[PDB]
C-alpha cells in the first residue's frame, strides 16, 4: 500500500516560521489526481482543518488561518511541506498530514501525529543532580535512589537507568510548572540495600530539544 | 460561518444503543457529505463511516449513520457498546472550499487496590550546592487512594515558599506515585538543623527527616 | 420509574414495587422472565456534562 | 434456578450466578431490594412423602 511520514523539528519559537514536511512512500504525489491536506489537533480539543493542496498550484485555506499558511508541493522528492508564519502559544497542536482523495470526502489514510508544542522562547538545558541514598532514605530491606531533573525547557525529557538495563522499580513522574516558568521532575528506582555499595547506578537524562545528554552516577551520601 | 454542533460528553452502559448528533448552524446537512472519525487517545484518527449511510470495509455493522435534514442534525447510531469503542468522535463537513470539523464526543466508562504510602527523602547534593542551588525532593509511591497532602517542615517550621508537588499518577503495579520538590537556597539549607517532609494519607502520617551531613 | 401498565392520574404518586408485565407472564407476581418491577437506578456523576 | 431474565433456547445450560434483577433497578449485582439471587437450595428429606 502507501504510507505517510512527517518530519521537521518538534519545536518552534514564538513569532517564528514553522517548517513541517510530510513525505510519501509507496505511491506518487502527481499520479491518481490526488489532493493533499494538513490537519492539526490541540490536546484535549477537536480537530482543526488548516488547508488543502493539489499537485498543481491550486490551494485553499481556513479563513481563521488565512494569509498565514504557505504549503508547497515538490514532485521530484515526492513530498509536500507546510510553512506557518507568526506562530503563537495557542498553536500548540498535534499536526497530521492528511492523505485524502475526495475534497468533500474523507481522510482515508492518516499519518502519525507529530507533537509540536510552541515554546515560550525559553528553551534551555537541564540541570541533573544526584539523589544520594542514606540510612534515612530506606524503609526496611529496600532502598531508593534517583536523579533530579530541574530547570529545563521545554517538554519532554527521557530518563533511562543503566542505558535501559534497569526497568523494574523505575518510576517516571510527570513534570510540574515551577514558580518561574521552568519545569522540574525526577526519576527513581527502588533497589535492595545490600546492592548499594556494590552496584553502580547511572541515570541517563536526555533533552532532545536542547541537544543535551547528561549521565550522572548515583552513589551513597558521603558525610563531611 | 458554518459550524458543526456536537455534544461534549455522551456516556452509556455497554451493550445498549446510542445516538450521537452533529448539528449544522447555517448550512443544511443535506447540502454536503458528512464524515465521522473515531480516534484513539494518542493515535491517528480513523474514518469510522462515510457517505452518511454506508460503511468502510473493516468496521462492524453497528456503526450506522442517518441524516435528518429537517432539524439540520446529523445522527450516528451506534449499538452494542464495547471496550474498544471508548474514543473521540468528530463529524466533518465541507461548507464551500473550507473543511469544517465537529466539536467532539468521547465516551468514558464510569479500579485499583489499596496500598501503603512508602515515602523516601534525599538531601540536596554537593554538586547542586556548588551551583548555588538546593532542592529537597519528597517522593510518595505505591499508594492508594491517589489523594495525598504534602507539608514541608524546617526547624519545626512549616514551609510553603518554593514548594512544588506533582499530582498522583498510576504506576505499573496498579498503585499511584507522587512527588514533591522544595526549591531552596544553600544558606537556608544549613540555617535549620533538620528538614522533614510529612505525608498524610487516609489519616495516617509517614514522616522522614534529613540533615546537612 | 421506567415502566407502567397504563396511564396514571395527575397529582398521584405511585410507590408500587409490584410486577410489571412487558408481555404476559404471571411468574408468581414476584419476579421472572418478562416481569420486572418498574423502579430504576440513576447514572449520576459529578464529572458529567 | 428459580429466576431468569429471559426465555432460553432448548438444549443449553444456565450457570450464571449474577444476581437476577426482580426490578429494573440495578443493585450492583447484590442481594438488595428489587433484585434477588436466582439460585436456591432444595428441600430434600429422607422422611418425605
Amino acid at each position: 500500500q502507501v504510507q505517510l511520514q512527517e518530519s521537521g523539528p518538534g519545536l518552534v519559537k514564538p513569532s517564528e516560521t514553522l517548517s513541517l514536511t510530510c513525505t510519501v512512500s509507496g505511491g506518487s504525489v502527481s499520479s491518481g489526481g490526488y489532493f493533499w491536506s494538513w490537519i492539526r489537533q490541540p490536546p484535549g480539543k477537536g480537530l482543526e482543518w488548516i488547508g488543502c493542496i493539489y499537485y498543481s498550484g491550486s490551494t485553499n485555506y481556513n479563513p481563521s488561518l488565512k494569509s498565514r499558511v504557505t504549503i508547497s508541493v515538490d514532485t521530484s522528492k515526492d513530498q509536500f511541506s507546510l510553512k506557518l508564519s507568526s506562530v503563537t502559544a495557542a498553536d500548540t497542536a498535534v499536526y497530521y498530514c492528511a492523505r485524502q482523495l475526495w475534497l468533500r470526502g474523507r481522510f482515508d489514510y492518516w499519518g502519525q501525529g507529530t507533537l509540536v508544542t510552541v515554546s515560550s522562547a525559553s528553551t534551555k538545558g537541564p540541570s541533573v543532580f544526584p539523589l544520594a541514598p542514606s540510612s534515612k532514605s530506606t524503609s526496611g530491606g529496600t532502598a531508593a535512589l534517583g536523579c533530579l531533573v530541574k530547570d529545563y525547557f521545554p517538554e519532554p525529557v527521557t530518563v533511562s537507568w543503566n542505558s535501559g538495563a534497569l526497568t523494574s522499580g523505575v518510576h517516571t513522574f510527570p513534570a510540574v510548572l515551577q514558580s518561574s516558568g521552568l519545569y522540574s521532575l525526577s526519576s527513581v528506582v527502588t533497589v535492595p540495600s545490600s546492592s548499594l555499595g556494590t552496584q553502580t547506578y547511572i541515570c541517563n537524562v536526555n533533552h532532545k530539544p536542547s541537544n543535551t545528554k547528561v549521565d550522572k552516577k548515583v552513589e551513597p551520601k558521603s558525610c563531611d | 460561518n458554518f459550524m458543526l454542533t456536537q455534544p461534549h460528553s455522551v456516556s452509556e452502559s455497554p451493550g445498549k444503543t446510542v445516538t450521537i448528533s452533529c448539528t449544522g448552524s447555517s448550512g443544511s446537512i443535506a447540502s454536503n457529505y458528512v464524515q465521522w472519525y473515531q480516534q484513539r487517545p494518542g493515535s491517528a484518527p480513523t474514518t469510522v463511516i462515510y457517505e452518511d449511510n454506508q460503511r468502510p470495509s473493516g468496521v462492524p455493522d453497528r456503526f450506522s449513520g442517518s441524516i435528518d435534514s429537517s432539524s439540520n442534525s446529523a445522527s450516528l447510531t451506534i449499538s452494542g457498546l464495547k471496550t474498544e469503542d471508548e474514543a473521540d468522535y468528530y463529524c466533518q463537513s465541507y461548507d464551500s472550499s473550507n473543511v469544517v470539523f465537529g466539536g467532539g464526543t468521547k465516551l468514558t466508562v464510569l479500579g485499583q487496590p489499596k496500598a501503603a504510602p512508602s515515602v523516601t527523602l534525599f538531601p540536596p547534593s554537593s554538586e547542586e550546592l556548588q551551583a548555588n542551588k538546593a532542592t529537597l525532593v519528597c517522593l510518595i509511591s505505591d499508594f492508594y487512594p491517589g489523594a495525598v497532602t504534602v507539608a514541608w517542615k524546617a526547624d519545626s517550621s512549616p514551609v510553603k515558599a518554593g514548594v512544588e508537588t506533582t499530582t498522583p499518577s498510576k504506576q505499573s503495579n496498579n498503585k499511584y506515585a507522587a512527588s514533591s520538590y522544595l526549591s531552596l537556597t544553600p544558606e537556608q539549607w544549613k540555617s535549620h538543623r533538620s528538614y522533614s517532609c510529612q505525608v498524610t494519607h487516609e489519616g495516617s502520617t509517614v514522616e522522614k527527616t534529613v540533615a546537612p551531613t | 420509574r421506567l415502566f407502567r401498565k397504563s396511564n396514571l392520574k395527575p397529582f398521584e404518586r405511585d410507590i408500587s414495587t409490584e410486577i410489571y408485565q412487558a408481555g404476559s407472564t404471571p411468574c408468581n407476581g414476584v419476579e421472572g422472565f418478562n416481569c420486572y418491577f418498574p423502579l430504576q437506578s440513576y447514572g449520576f456523576q459529578p464529572t458529567n456534562g
